[PDB]
RNA sequence: AAGAACCUUACCUGGUCUUGACAUCCACGGAAGUUUUCAGAGAUGAGAAUGUGCCUUCGGGAACCGUGAGACAGGUGCUGC
RNA sequence: CCGGCCGGGAACUCAAAGGAGACUGCCAGUGAUAAACUGGAGGAAGGUGGGGAUGACGUCAAGUCAUCAUGGCCCUUACGACCAGGGCUACACACGUGCUACAAUGGCGCAUACAAAGAGAAGCGACCUCGCGAGAGCAAGCGGACCUCAUAAAGUGCGUCGUAGUCCGGAUUGGAGUCUGCAACUCGACUCCAUGAAGUCGGAAUCGCUAGUAAUCGUGGAUCAGAAUGCCACGGUGAAUAC
């Protein structure tokens, strides 16, 4: 549990930042103090709409907002009426003003922030882990992922002590910095605590 | 007459928006120097690695900051139009002087 | 180390003559990597000595080490589990070393005043050969002799 | 040994010192300052400067003046210890 | 040559041979040498002895060796006279600067107990 | 995470900003050597009149987000682990892990 | 016509020209000797020159920048080496066979963490 | 603990408040804000001058500030087995 | 105006990007004709070229509810909140860990050179002027390949100190000051004057380290109002041993 995160050892490599912008030494801490607080709301209030990424961008002293997110539709809402707003509040803490250009994600299932949302999502509803993961990994073969290792760790089901399990199937290759493989580590609260769940996917050689 | 230094954090992002200046000033007159590549600062850090105590192991990071100067000569109006609004170059911070 | 039987690193050579075993000696002597100023210490003592014996330095102290170069030596092995001292004959290459290792420790031990004084009291001691390294050559012949029984 | 220009006083002890000369010597003072400086006025008052847990007076005297308060107020107290002689 | 307690050294150059009274160090001794000229290497016993007859007066000019004796004296006597704490660790024979008397200090200190 | 001593904090910023780099000078110039021998005296007293907070020297200068004043990074402002949490998640730009 | 060798010892760099005719050395409008000719391991900038002929056949002008002392003055050794590439091969037999030619890097290393100069331990205790 | 003079502080003594230092809910009032004085160790407490801005529904508002209600707030309080 | 100072050149370093290069690829021999190894060659480099990062299955029901988050429990006119002063630095001791030492391969005096890597706009702050000094006054220039911190020191040469608790060492203490910060007593640092402690290379026991390593030298940072012998980083000089 004390292994190297695989996005941070890549970010040089092939995981551009999520939040790519220059900024003078003076005004970069406010820019990071705005970056949380805006990934905040849009997280908070898009939940439930299944937003997978939060891609930040500031050109011009002016943000630009992309958003990688699993259904479009729920996110924009009807005819654009919530982007707007969504523009309005951000661009408020943002330092004015807050473009946003949606994107939705052709294969949601592959992505992983989404996955844990969904396994999390389960997990609140009493659904079986032991079932949950396997769905995961079903939805992961089916699609020809190249790799993946679903882990978990808490609770599980009521049990008074904590314990860890997982399921990896195909090549999963964390050494190869060549690798193209997402990642993600997302909490999932429960009446008897938090369940810690930890995705990896190997999407691809390169 | 002017002399543009220019800056960005990654190499490979900041050489396509360099090819776009420099062609953005040879069509609007050119009189250019040639870029220069210039030495790469590399803020070194040493961060403690965990929530408590562990002191004999901490986490390395670096932030390389690229740097190219321009320098064109003419004060060609077409240039300095070109110069003006037309930087775009997202994450790339660019500074004109005369 | 268990497997690895690689050789000894490639020293410089004196730079007025190519005796690098003088230059190892001035490798065996150098501390804080003072290494001008213990080379400096070395050409004053050869020059303070030479013209005392008469002989050239290199050939000076050619009979100097040759007399107190070591013979054989004891060290521990082939335990009973009640420990006891093996004698042995030495590998030449160690023999010089050795016996370098000897003389700056037989310089290292007294006071005079200055080291360069004491430096050249040994080779001096040396040259007659009835020194402290003799004496810990002969040493190490009364440690061995009464132990050279064993084998 | 600290404050080139201007050796220092709170004012609140200093308008309390003068006040209290000006009316003649009654009972002891009630300052917790510890920072302040002895001046020549306040010779012969009894002044209680706080130790911490308590104010201990002390009376001051013209041979205490470039001092400060706080010294004369020892705070932590370690009595002797356990001898514990064999 | 023989003023103060004794003030008799030999062999020691000029500023050495004077740091041996009490209260004067070699600093000052150095400016007892540019107030009189006098040269740092000189022995003691070749100087001139008129030079020493100005070397006394010229020395006379600071005060040392008893008189500070009674000075300091006085002055420590004086601290534990205040009260102060200062005083208190003058008394105690614990240091009074700041030093850490949980481990260290033992010069002040003295030798250890058990 | 001990709300009270983060708005402890933060009004010491706000009130620190608003008192000192403003009225400063009155020690910061004044107090230091000039033709003022009797101003500097009303001047020191109006110093003591100003509350014992507003100075800056008083700021821990605490964590953004926990308000922990230790492992603080002056360039970010953000505790060492929340800038690692956050490079970890590539929040800022270009903090990969050095090797050379 | 005038022959040039370069040469980089421990992150100094050496550059070294030589020419035919004159027989004197000069670094950096400095005397060979007053620089570092008069310091020992002096003639070791010569000690491939040594193999064959000097004297008056040859003449070096030599600038450098970087490092310490021996660090350039084995900046003067590489940059000699580099700087005998006109005679290449014909210099390089009995060069070689000498060595000079290898670059010897050697660099120093990057402190380690909690380690003091790249290994020593903190004197850990058993207990 | 990548830096305890105060600050930090979780600690001790003493002086302090109980919808509370901070967040959300509502009523009922004031723009907020401003400079200055006194009592007090200080926080607080009592003043004094001064200001009354921001769209319209201009009967309203909104921002900020103050008093009141309880729901709550808060906790470096315990439990890393 | 002997300073690349400026005309002048991109020549060469330097500076980066982007590529080539070392792969047991070639020679010989060994190896079970196997893989593989040894030796050699050329080659800048020869065997994982040097270094760095990257921590398998898992264990230790390891440490952390005091980073944060969290299931419950507990207080909620106090197990909450504000302020002053104090303390976290107390001392009959014991342990761990770093620094300066115990000296003339040295100390001290004058002269004399030679680095790298970082940091600087509520800031880095030249120069000049004042002060033995720490620092003060003014203040150009610098968002930095320009300017500032910012003179490297060990070293090199000569001069002296002539082997003693000594011109070693610098502890401790007394006095006189500087700067920071509301504030330097508790409880800063630095400077100057005075003072010169133990200690004569350290036992039983015990540690690190195989090359640009150990040893030794100095420089810079982050933390920070101020305050490193700590931490992190940089280069200078530069070994011995491996049977």
């Amino acid at each position: 549990g004390q292994k190297v995160h695989p996005n941070g050892i890549r970010l040089g490599i092939v995981k551009p930042w999520n939040s790519t912008w220059f900024a003078n030494t003076k005004e970069f801490a406010d820019n990071l103090d705005s970056d949380f607080k805006v990934r905040q709301y849009l997280t908070k209030e898009l939940a439930k709409a299944s937003v997978s990424r939060i891609v930040i961008e500031r050109p011009a002293k002016s943000i630009r907002v992309t958003i990688h997110t699993a259904r479009p539709g729920i996110v924009i809402g009807k005819k654009g009426e919530d982007v707007e707003k969504l523009r309005k509040v951000v661009a408020d803490i943002a330092g004015v003003p807050a473009q946003i250009n949606i994107a939705e994600v052709r294969k949601p299932e592959l992505d992983a922030k989404l996955v844990a949302d969904s396994i999390t999502s389960q997990l609140e509803r009493r659904v079986m882990f032991r079932r949950a993961m396997k769905r995961a990994v079903q939805n992961a073969m089916r699609l020809g992922a190249k790799g993946i290792k679903v882990e978990v760790s808490g609770r599980l089901g009521g049990a008074e002590i904590a314990r860890t399990e997982w399921y990896r199937e195909g090549r999963v290759p964390l050494h190869t910095l060549r690798a193209d493989i997402d990642y993600n580590t997302s909490e999932a609260h429960t009446t008897y605590g938090v369940i810690g769940v930890k995705v990896w996917i190997f999407k691809g050689e390169i | 007459r002017i002399r543009i230094r220019l800056k960005a954090f990654d190499h490979r992002l900041i050489d396509q928006a360099t090819a776009e200046i420099v062609e953005t000033a040879k069509r609007t007159g050119a009189q250019v120097r040639g870029p220069i590549p210039l030495p790469t600062r590399k803020e070194r850090f040493t961060v403690l690695i965990s929530p408590h105590v562990n002191k004999d192991a901490r986490d390395q990071y670096e932030i390389r900051t690229h740097l190219r100067l321009v320098d064109i000569v003419e004060p060609t109006e077409k240039t300095v139009d070109a110069l003006m609004r037309l930087d775009l170059a997202a994450g790339v911070d660019v500074q004109i002087s005369l | 180390p268990r497997r690895r039987v690689i050789g000894q690193r490639k020293i410089l050579p004196d730079p007025k003559f190519g005796s690098e075993l003088l230059a190892k000696f001035v490798n065996i002597l150098m501390v804080d990597g003072k290494k001008s100023t213990a080379e400096s210490i070395v050409y004053s003592a050869l020059e303070t000595l030479a013209q005392r014996s008469g002989k050239s330095e290199l050939e000076a102290f050619e009979v100097a080490l040759e007399n107190v170069r070591p013979t054989v030596e004891v060290k521990s092995r082939r335990v009973g589990g009640s420990t006891y001292q093996v004698p042995v004959e030495v590998r030449p290459v160690r023999r010089n070393a050795l016996a370098m290792r000897w003389i700056v420790e037989a310089a290292r031990k007294r006071g005079d005043k200055s080291m360069a004084l004491r430096l050249a009291n040994e080779l001096s001691d040396a040259a007659e050969n009835k020194g402290t390294a003799v004496k810990k050559r002969e040493d190490v012949h009364r440690m061995a002799e009464a132990n050279k029984a064993f084998a | 040994r600290s404050l080139k220009k201007g050796p220092f006083i709170d004012l609140h002890l200093l308008k309390k010192v003068e006040k209290a000369v000006e009316s003649g010597d009654k009972k002891p003072l009630r300052t917790w300052s510890r920072r302040s400086t002895i001046f020549p006025n306040m010779i012969g008052l009894t002044i209680a400067v706080h130790n911490g847990r308590q104010h201990v007076p002390v009376f001051v005297t013209d041979e205490m003046v470039g001092h400060k308060l706080g010294e004369f107020a020892p705070t932590r107290t370690y009595r002797g210890h356990a001898a514990d002689k064999k | 040559a023989r003023i103060a307690g004794i003030n008799i050294p030999d062999h020691k150059h000029a500023v050495i041979a004077l740091t041996s009274i009490y209260g004067v160090g070699k600093t000052r001794s150095k400016a007892i040498l540019a107030a009189a000229g006098i040269a740092e290497d000189v022995k003691i016993s070749e100087l001139s002895e008129g030079q020493i007859d100005t070397l006394r007066d010229e020395v006379a000019k600071f005060v040392v060796e008893g008189d500070l004796r009674r000075e300091i004296s006085m002055s420590i006597k004086r601290l534990m006279d205040l009260g102060c704490y200062r005083g208190l660790r003058h008394r105690r024979g614990l240091p009074v600067r700041g030093q850490r008397t949980k481990t260290n200090a033992r010069t002040r200190k003295g030798p250890r107990k058990p | 995470a001990k709300q009270s001593m983060k708005a402890r904090e933060v009004k010491r910023v706000a009130l620190a900003d608003k008192y000192f780099a403003k009225r400063a000078e009155l020690k910061a110039i004044i107090s230091d050597v000039n033709a003022s021998d009797e101003d500097r005296w009303n001047a020191v007293l109006k110093l003591q009149t100003l509350p014992r907070d507003s100075s800056p020297s008083r700021q821990r200068n605490r964590c953004r987000q926990t308000g922990r004043p230790h492992g603080f990074l002056r360039k970010f402002g953000l505790s060492r682990i929340k800038v690692r949490e956050a490079a970890m998640r590539g929040e800022i730009p270009g903090l990969k892990k050095a090797s050379w | 016509n005038q022959y040039y060798g370069t040469g980089r010892r421990k992150s100094s760099a050496a550059r070294v020209f030589i020419k035919p005719g004159n027989g004197k050395i000069v670094i950096n409008q400095r005397s060979l000797e007053q620089y570092f000719g008069r310091e020992t391991a002096r003639m070791v900038v010569r000690q491939p020159l040594e193999l064959v002929d000097m004297v008056e056949k040859l003449d070096l002008y030599i600038t450098v920048k970087g490092g310490g002392i021996s660090g350039q003055a084995g900046a003067i050794r590489h940059g000699i080496t580099r700087a005998l590439m006109e005679y290449d091969e014909s210099l390089r037999s009995e060069l070689r066979k000498a060595g000079f030619v290898t670059r010897d890097a050697r660099q120093v290393e990057r402190k380690k963490v909690g380690l003091r100069k790249a290994r020593r331990r903190p004197q850990f205790s058993k207990r």
